[PDB]
């Protein structure tokens, strides 16, 4: 009989994993402060990693990798890419980004303006976007003056990166979108890509001559269901799944989702996770970690894929909670605590 | 030459001290009767080993050590053991009943009645020194004597030897080899009152020593003898510079200078390698790079923690055996390109390296295999704060209910000393976070 | 990757490698604490005896 | 040299005490004449804890036999090991105590207590460093209950900083001599709450059920019950009588078992309790030892929570496999261990098993379920006291009803104190 504790009541993913674990009749849930657990569904913030692996006779496992925030923070991700030789500053699948601290607080202000002035002089498209992790708070502008002044009005670190002016637009609708991929890394640092993704589409026609209205530029499910008037028109909940998206790419572009987009996504996922593996691996640690990641990608009209951000505590698509949450138990929990297919994941092999 | 006086308090300190001086003798060629043939200066001399051994006219080499325990059964082992001849009776101090795992009982009730005696015996040793450096104090956190009486001894030592350094070797409590539930209480009480009196403390978590013995030595259920022989190898590595000719950590002050930029943050992390089982058919000898790389594996740290998520303030590499600087620098270069080694910005990113050509000595019939080279890394990481958090958390669980507090109040301690000590640890945890986190 | 202060002797050598540059209570007071605790023990035992006498 | 002075008072106290010395004398190789005929140095290593050494290498138990009637102590002196006790250590009267707490505590007992303390003083004066005392007695009678608790009070007055430890047999209507047992037990429990550091609660009902249901004894006797107490007393004192680290000293045991001064009443358990030649595996020892049917307080542990647990395993066995099974019981039932006392389960191993057993395990639990025992007593007490039934036996000895009302309140407070920590 295995034991687990829950320390994030707001996690829809692990609320289901906890619901599944109990259904097996071989897992018991303890009070969130009981230290004699085999598995911890930990809190998002300030997870007490230093208290794990010190219980005699208990192999303990946790659903977060200590240090993975380096990848899941807007500013951290930029710093990680620019400073890591494995990714280099010339990394071709990440938009040109800069870390900008508000003047009321290193900082890449002058470096950003230099590249900005270059684009302005060369007649090139000079539209940038400013954002931060402390947002629900985004601004898209072609003037550097507006981007910098908007950050000073705030009090947290921000990131200015190039806005993809030439996105791939689905038809009919002429509408933007992003691709969410769920990636599960187990205690052995195997990288499993959930075979099911989601396109979070914008129900509004893309408009490049008006960044003031951010409903056709931001593909967030919350923004589309609140400020968009065509929500649910083309696909249910502004969510197109891989089957429909692949069929579209075949009818429209005479290509496949695997060939045109998926190879780049798998390559990006591998690069990011292999880069921080020496820093967060629990191979020789007194406890073990696994974690579910939410990768967000943009696709341009050239079928080139761009990494937007990585989410460390992602939610899932309603239709895919059962399959994925089961998969989490199969490869992440039961692999360490076995119970008394055709996998739903895609193992991204690599060199440890 | 400057002398060092070792003080062993409580069962853990005394039995660890027994293992160290055993090793010290084998290292310096001193027989159990105190005779040292290689010492061509009979009855005197200011050699490096004289920092730990005095000499009699009859050629005996006597440790500059004091053994203190509120109960006599452990020290009676020394009096009748193999090295009974090394020490004279004045060096072994024992009471009739112990502190019962109660800090207040060791510090106040019993300590008050024996403190002056211990200082008198230490004064006798100090009078044999022409230039005393300071003291090395071995003890446990969890014992009532190790915790309670040590803190009282540290306070008085600071009064009677203000200008002398004091280093600690402290045994952090581990439930796998502990039967006292109140050890978190004692650990925090003794850290609070000792903090301002110790210049450098090497914590050894029994949980780490225990797992190293099961994992590397294939001891299914390690004993105190197994744990203590491994511990004295590390202690030997740390004190070898005081007992042998060299230029690194040649006096007690150099430990603080090299490892403790901030006084309160004086708890270096110790890492040792290689630990090889003697029962092995025969082991492939590890290289300088391999044993150095092993210094950044949690599995061989004296305290289980993750230095990858802290910041280093200092780092010493202490090699023993077949090691030339060339191979050291090569290994270090490789380890930087692969390991997560972040230093605080106000400190240089470097390593002080010490090499002693005499490979580690192993007690005949012990559990450790003779290796051609070994290394002990002393690094000051904020990651060792994890150990304070674990300990402070256990303190909070029991103290929220005032569990067992009546035992301490009954010995004359005020309840406020509990919270006073706890708040000091909270400040210690905050200091580590300010230094290591962004 | 610089080496400095190389010291060599017959029993070993020591040096320093830099990879990157940077960027009490008096005796009296102890007796009071000890005696205060002893006084509290005495007061507690006296109350126990007073309770037993009743 | 950490000596313990043993005292046995009353009929139950002396009969159980007798068997105790018979059992441990065997384990230490002491024959009925006090001559050592063992074969292991482990036997004599800590022999002085319970034995004095006389001329001719004779080992004399450090025991004081007390009673207000001579009968039971003549049986001891005529019993198997009767000759091994110091003749001067038999202190007895002729009046008896009539199963009356007041007689043992205030009238008959008071006349005899001074001569008992003279012997206590004599034994203590010869101790290199006296640990403390252990008293065996019942709470349902008059001498062991009334005079026993009077002795503790007067012993505490003369040795306030020593450890007082008792093995206390609790009455049950299923194994009852007189209807006033609830009165005597409630009066004693209040004394114990105040003046003992550790009390092993031994419920005659649990002993009966174990003899009837588990041991399949058709008609259990007091002798059968005492065999279980002997075995239990030998188990719980193993840490004191042989080399060890966990609770190897009375005060150290108290420090690790008693988180609150008044909650010092322990539930003991033993295993095996038996196909009698079959080997017993370490898992079986652990499962049984924690099984309620193997405990001697007649309290279901699953009705409360363990504050602290002390386990002792005797015999040649896998200490690795011992840690595994103990860690398996805690990790498989952590809902019955308070989470605010980390690592409150301590395990000790001893290589010498009891006579006629390859291995055994003794259990010592400070559980809040023990409140069930004091609730039973309190209920029986109130059923009679609300009608003042049988009170005249006590008021005739100088007692007032107020003293009963206060004993009642004190035990109901104790029950409430257990309840708050159970939640
Ligand atoms: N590594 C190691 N730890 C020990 C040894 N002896 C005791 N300990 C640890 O020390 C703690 C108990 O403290 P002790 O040193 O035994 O107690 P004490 O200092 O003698 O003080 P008293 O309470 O008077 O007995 C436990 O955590 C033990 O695990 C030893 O020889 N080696
Ligand atoms: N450089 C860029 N070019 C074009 N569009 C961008 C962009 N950066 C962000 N976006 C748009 O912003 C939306 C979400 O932005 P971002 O992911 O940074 O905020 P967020 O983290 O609060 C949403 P989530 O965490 O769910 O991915 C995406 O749908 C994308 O269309
Ligand atoms: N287990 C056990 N219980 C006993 C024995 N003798 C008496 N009792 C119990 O003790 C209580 C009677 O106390 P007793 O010792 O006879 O009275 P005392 O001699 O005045 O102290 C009753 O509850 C009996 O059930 C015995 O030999 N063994
Ligand atoms: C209380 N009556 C006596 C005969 C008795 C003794 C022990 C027992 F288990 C049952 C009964
Ligand atoms: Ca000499
Ligand atoms: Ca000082
Ligand atoms: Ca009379
Ligand atoms: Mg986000
Ligand atoms: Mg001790
Ligand atoms: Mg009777």
């Amino acid at each position: 009989m295995y034991t687990f504790v829950v320390r994030d009541e707001n996690s829809s993913v692990y609320a289901e994993v906890s619901r599944l674990l109990l259904a097996t009749g071989q897992w018991k849930r303890l009070r969130k402060d009981n230290p004699r657990f085999n598995l911890m569904l930990g809190e998002r913030n300030r997870l007490p990693f230093g208290r794990l692996g010190h219980e005699p006779g208990l192999v303990q496992l946790v659903n977060y990798y200590r240090g993975a925030d380096k990848l899941c923070r807007k500013a951290s991700l930029v710093k990680l890419i620019k400073t890591s030789p494995e990714l280099s500053e010339s990394c071709t699948w990440f938009p040109e980004s800069y870390v900008i601290y508000p003047t009321n607080l290193t900082d890449e202000r002058e470096v950003f303006l230099a590249a900005y002035n270059r684009r302005r002089e060369g007649r090139e498209g000079n539209v940038w976007i400013a954002k931060s992790s402390a947002g629900a708070g985004i601004l898209i502008s072609s003037e550097a003056s507006e981007l910098l002044d908007f950050i000073d009005e705030q009090g947290q670190v921000h990131v200015i990166q190039k806005y993809l002016e030439k996105p791939l637009l689905l038809e009919p609708g002429h509408r933007k979108f992003d691709i969410r991929s769920w990636v599960l890394v187990d205690h052995l640092y195997n990288i499993y890509l959930y075979r099911e993704g989601v396109l979070r589409t914008s129900s509004e026609p893309y408009n490049s001559a008006n960044f003031q209205d951010k409903t056709c530029h931001l593909t967030n499910h919350c923004i589309q269901k609140e400020y968009s008037k065509n929500y649910g028109r083309y696909e249910e909940g502004n969510e197109m799944f891989f089957e429909e998206f692949n069929q579209y790419l075949m009818d429209a572009l005479n290509t496949t989702l695997e060939n045109s987009i998926l190879l780049q996504i798998k390559h990006i996922i591998r690069s990011c996770l292999m880069c921080i593996e020496p820093a967060i691996s629990t191979k020789h640690l007194h406890y073990q970690s696994f974690q579910l990641f939410g990768f967000d990608f943009m696709v341009d009209e050239e079928l080139k894929v761009w990494l937007i951000e990585v989410n460390g505590a992602p939610a899932c698509a309603q239709k895919l909670y059962a399959e994925l949450c089961q998969g989490i138990v199969d490869v992440a929990i039961s692999s360490v605590f076995p119970l008394a297919p055709t996998s739903i994941f895609i193992k991204l092999h690599h060199h440890h | 030459m400057r002398e060092c006086i070792s003080i062993h308090v409580g069962q853990a300190g005394v039995q660890i001290g027994n293992a160290c001086w055993e090793l010290y003798c084998l290292e310096h060629g001193i027989q159990p009767d105190g005779q040292m043939p290689s010492d061509k200066t009979i009855g005197g001399g200011d050699d490096s080993f004289n920092t730990f051994f005095s000499e009699t006219g009859a050629g005996k080499h006597v440790p500059r050590a004091v053994f203190v325990d509120l109960e006599p059964t452990v020290i009676d082992e020394v009096r009748t053991g193999t090295y009974r001849q090394l020490f004279h009776p004045e060096q072994l101090i024992t009471g009739k009943e112990d502190a019962a795992n109660n800090y207040a009982r060791g510090h106040y009730t019993i300590g008050k009645e024996i403190i002056d005696l211990v200082l008198d015996r230490i004064r006798k040793l100090a009078d044999q020194c022409t230039g005393l450096q300071g003291f090395l104090v071995f003890h446990s956190f969890g014992g009532g004597t190790g915790s309670g009486f040590t803190s009282l001894l540290m306070e008085r030592l600071s009064v009677d030897y203000g200008k002398k350094s004091k280093l600690e070797f402290s045994i952090y409590p581990a439930p796998q080899v502990s039967t006292a539930v109140v050890e978190p209480y004692n650990s925090i009480l003794t850290t609070h009152t000792t903090l301002e009196h110790s210049d450098c403390a090497f914590m050894v978590d029994n949980e780490a020593i225990y797992d190293i013995c099961r994992r590397n030595l294939d001891i299914e259920r390690p004993t105190y003898t197994n744990l203590n022989r491994l511990i004295s190898q590390i202690v030997s590595s740390i004190t070898a510079s005081l007992r042998f000719d060299g230029a690194l950590n040649v006096d007690l002050t150099e430990f603080q200078t090299n490892l403790v930029p901030y006084p309160r943050i004086h708890f270096p992390l110790a890492t040792y390698a290689p630990v090889i089982s003697a029962e092995k058919a025969y082991h492939e000898q590890l290289s300088v790079a391999e044993i150095t790389n092993a210094c950044f594996e949690p599995a061989n740290q004296m305290v289980k923690c993750d230095p990858r998520h802290g910041k280093y303030m200092a780092c010493c590499l202490l090699y023993r055996g077949d090691v030339v600087p060339k191979d050291v620098n090569a290994a270090i270069a490789t380890i930087k390109t692969k390991r997560s080694i972040q230093f605080v910005d106000w400190c240089p990113t470097g390593f002080k390296v010490g090499i002693n050509y005499q490979p580690p000595t192993v007690v005949p019939g012990g559990d450790l295999a003779k290796v051609q080279r070994a290394v002990c890394m002393l690094s000051n990481t904020t990651a060792i704060a994890e150990a304070w958090a674990r300990l402070d958390h256990k303190f909070d669980l029991m103290y929220a209910k005032r569990a067992f507090v009546h035992w301490y109040v009954g010995e004359g301690m005020e309840e406020g000393e509990f919270s006073e000590a706890r708040e000091d640890m909270a400040a210690l945890e905050k200091d580590y976070e300010e230094v290591g986190v962004d | 990757m610089e080496v400095i202060e190389l010291n060599k002797c017959t029993s070993g050598q020591s040096f320093e490698v830099i990879l990157k540059p940077p960027s009490d209570p008096s005796l009296e007071e102890i007796q009071k604490k000890l005696e205060a605790a002893e006084e509290r023990r005495k007061y507690q035992e006296a109350e126990l005896l007073k309770h037993l006498a009743e | 040299m950490r000596e313990i002075v043993h005292i046995q008072a009353g009929q139950c106290g002396n009969q159980i005490g007798a068997k105790f010395w018979e059992v441990i004398s065997d384990e230490h190789g002491i024959d009925p004449t006090g001559s050592y005929h063992g074969d292991s140095d482990l036997q004599l290593e800590r022999i002085n804890v319970y034995y004095n050494e006389a001329t001719g290498n004779k080992y004399v138990p450090r025991a004081i036999l007390v009673d207000l009637e001579p009968g039971t102590m003549d049986s001891v002196r005529s019993g198997p090991f009767g000759q091994i006790f110091r003749p001067d250590n038999f202190v007895f009267g002729q009046s008896g105590a009539g199963n009356n707490w007041a007689k043992g505590h205030y009238t008959e007992g008071a006349e005899l207590v001074d001569s008992v303390l003279d012997v206590v003083r004599k034994e203590s004066e010869s101790c290199d460093c006296l640990q403390g005392f252990q008293l065996t007695h019942s709470l349902g009678g008059g001498t062991g209950s009334g005079m026993g608790t009077l002795l503790i009070s007067k012993i505490r007055e003369e040795y306030p900083d020593r450890i007082m430890n008792t093995f206390s047999v609790m009455p049950s209507p299923k194994v009852s001599d007189t209807v006033v047992e609830p009165y005597n037990a409630t009066l004693s429990v209040h004394q114990l709450v105040e003046n003992t550091d550790e009390t092993y609660c031994i419920d005659n009902e649990a002993l009966y059920d174990i003899c009837f249901r588990t041991l399949k004894l058709t008609t259990p006797t007091y002798g059968d019950l005492n065999h279980l107490v002997s075995a239990t007393m030998s188990g719980v004192t193993t840490c004191l009588r042989f080399p060890g680290q966990l609770n190897a000293d009375l005060r150290k045991l108290a420090v690790n078992m008693v988180p609150f001064p008044r909650l010092h009443f322990f539930m003991p358990g033993f295993a095996p309790l038996t196909q009698q030649y079959r080997a017993l595996t370490v898992p079986e020892l652990t499962q049984q030892m924690f099984d309620s049917k193997n405990m001697m307080a007649a309290c279901d542990p699953r009705h409360g929570r363990y504050l602290t647990v002390a386990a002792i395993f005797r015999g040649r066995m896998s200490m690795k496999e011992v840690d595994e099974q103990m860690l398996n019981v805690q990790n498989k039932n952590s809902s019955y261990f308070v989470e605010w006392i980390p690592n409150n389960v301590k395990t000790a191993v001893c290589d010498i098993p009891p006579r006629g057993l390859k291995m055994s395990a003794t259990f010592i639990g400070n559980s809040t379920a023990i409140q069930e025992l004091f609730k039973r007593i309190s209920e029986q007490f109130t059923a009679m006291f609300r009608r003042k039934a049988f009170l005249h036996w006590y008021t005739g000895e100088g007692m007032d009803e107020m003293e009963f009302t206060e004993a009642e309140s004190n035990m109901n407070d104790l029950v409430s104190e257990y309840q708050q920590y159970q939640d």
